[PDB]
């Protein structure tokens, strides 16, 4: 077949680098048939440059690439936050007996000052204990870095195996993440208790903050 | 402008068969361009399936993994392109793409679909149930406060929810949705507002679910203390 | 099946010493690329871009030298494989 290869597979850029992509083909390949593409999470993939070295309609003059036979780059030349996304190099030289036309892609993440998170508690509402489901949630918004620790506390009571967490992408404006843990629990176990706590342990945090809501009281 | 509106997408259960529909709204100068079929299975990467050539002898070419499973073939009457899917399987499940290369541009997709999704499960549509995030009394950490609500127990995907009809974006944060252990659906989407706003602005999600016609307007208030 | 390309030369196939001969070579409208092999000699002799559309591309000599003459077959790269070769073209100087 041919394999298209990307390099690298992740990387953390800051605002304002200079970051290069690299597009490998396991042949040569005439570079009129070398395309690149963005892919915005969720949105649909999006043309940058054809020819290997064409920018195309609307894309912003920051993104520039060249290269020739097996090696290919594609440089950014002022990042911006908004462009957190995966690259894809991909060719129209030769299908059939091909795998896939694209590469594997390049996630580009941007680096940034650190923020600490602002933490907030949800009880359950009125209505879905009617269900007879609690569904308890802890907000922290607008972090960085990704990585934090979202503890459970049901009455001192520390937990696991019943909470989820859902993590946001990169905010494109100012490269931060927000998080949500769903705590559930039957509204039998949730009226069995009183005070539930939300543990919350960050770099951005010198000692963890903690927020709990004492059950149906204020 | 030329245009590539697709169809065809929803449920379909393991061991079944599907066609997607790719519609070319309208046309500009191409008379030489290939359409191709790409898919995004759930966070991996970009999948070409093939590409079928604008001419009189319809080349269709096709991927190592789709030969024998996928068929791609045209409609001329209706200026429509399919997918056949046959044989679909659980890893199956994707966001698929119709996208358009020109002669000119060396074959280069420069047009693409919004994307259909193609869930895999021998499961059933169901609605969610909308719950407020009320803002505690206290909840208000300083000058700010948080509200939200809670999108939960739907299946398949997707939800979308705006704020106050879409007039409130800024600090808006939907959550992707995380699969439950029941096999269904759920997510948040906060907010954060000055804590002055809680009585002077309403706060309203507005939740849609396209697969179940579902269409719910929750009003979060302050839990009245 | 990959239809087979037609090759020819302009103004015609027996050039005199100094003048301009262009080899023509027609493929299809998906062809990635022509090629121009020439018997006796590695392969391959010249390389070209297609045209736009894809259908056809050029190759051309501004000076016929005894250096051009001998018979060429062209050959395209479909986006699947090369074709077979063209009916041969001979390019007798005098």
């Amino acid at each position: 077949d041919i394999q298209m290869t990307q390099s690298p597979s992740s990387l953390s850029a800051s605002v304002g680098d200079r970051v290069t992509i690299t597009c490998q083909a396991s042949e040569s390949i005439n570079s009129i048939y070398l395309a690149w593409y963005q892919q915005k999470p969720g949105k649909a993939p999006k043309l940058l440059i054809y020819r290997a070295s064409t920018l195309a309609s609307g894309v912003p003059s920051r993104f520039s690439g060249s290269g020739s036979g097996t090696d290919f780059t594609l440089t950014i030349s002022s990042l911006q936050p908004e462009d957190f996304a995966t690259y894809y190099c991909q060719q129209s030289y030769d299908w059939g007996d091909v795998e896939n036309t694209f590469g594997g892609g390049t996630k580009v993440e941007i680096k940034r000052t650190v923020a600490a998170p602002s933490v907030f508690i949800f009880p359950p509402s009125d209505e879905q204990l009617k269900s007879g489901t609690a569904s308890v949630v802890c907000l922290l918004n607008n972090f960085y870095p990704r990585e934090a620790k979202v503890q459970w506390k049901v009455d001192n009571a520390l937990q696991s195996g019943n909470s989820q967490e859902s993590v946001t992408e990169q905010d494109s404006k100012d490269s931060t993440y927000s998080l949500s843990s769903t705590l559930t629990l039957s509204k039998a176990d949730y009226e069995k208790h009183k005070v539930y706590a939300c543990e919350v342990t960050h770099q951005g945090l010198s000692s963890p903050v903690t927020k709990s809501f004492n059950r149906g009281e204020c | 402008e030329v245009q590539l509106l697709e169809s065809g997408g929803g449920l379909v259960q393991p061991g079944g068969s599907l066609r997607l529909s790719c519609a070319a709204s309208g046309i500009d100068f191409s008379n030489h361009y290939y359409m191709y079929w790409v898919r995004q299975a759930p966070g991996k990467g970009l999948e070409w399936i093939g590409s079928i050539f604008s001419g009189d002898s319809a080349s269709t070419y096709y991927a190592d993994s789709a030969k024998g499973r996928f068929t791609i073939s045209r409609d001329n009457s209706k200026n429509t392109l399919y997918l056949q899917m046959n044989s679909l399987r659980a890893e199956d499940t994707a966001v698929y793409y119709c996208a358009r290369g020109m002669s000119t541009n060396d074959w280069a997709s420069d047009l693409w679909g919004q994307g259909t999704l193609v869930t895999v499960s021998s499961a059933s549509t169901k609605g969610p149930s909308v719950f407020p995030l009320a803002p505690s009394s206290k909840s208000t950490s300083g000058g700010t406060a948080a509200l939200g609500c809670l999108v939960k127990d739907y299946f398949p995907e997707p939800v979308t929810v705006s704020w106050n009809s879409g007039a409130l974006t800024s600090g808006v944060h939907t959550f992707p949705a995380v699969l439950q252990s029941s096999g269904l659906y759920s997510l948040s989407s906060v907010v954060t507002v000055p804590s002055s706003s809680l009585g002077t602005q309403t706060y309203i999600c507005n939740v849609n679910h396209k697969p179940s016609n579902t269409k719910v307007d929750k009003k979060v208030e302050p839990k009245s203390c | 099946p990959l239809p087979k390309p037609t090759l020819w030369a302009e103004p015609g196939s027996v050039i005199s010493w100094g003048n301009s001969v262009t080899i023509w070579c027609q493929g299809t409208l998906e062809a990635r690329e022509y090629r121009l092999d020439k018997e006796e000699s590695p392969a391959p002799w010249d390389r070209q871009n297609p045209l736009e559309p894809k259908n056809k591309a050029r190759f051309s000599i501004p000076s016929m030298t005894e250096d051009y003459a001998g018979r060429y077959r062209c050959y395209y790269r479909s986006p699947v494989g090369w074709s077979q070769p063209s009916d041969p073209l001979e390019l007798v100087m005098t």
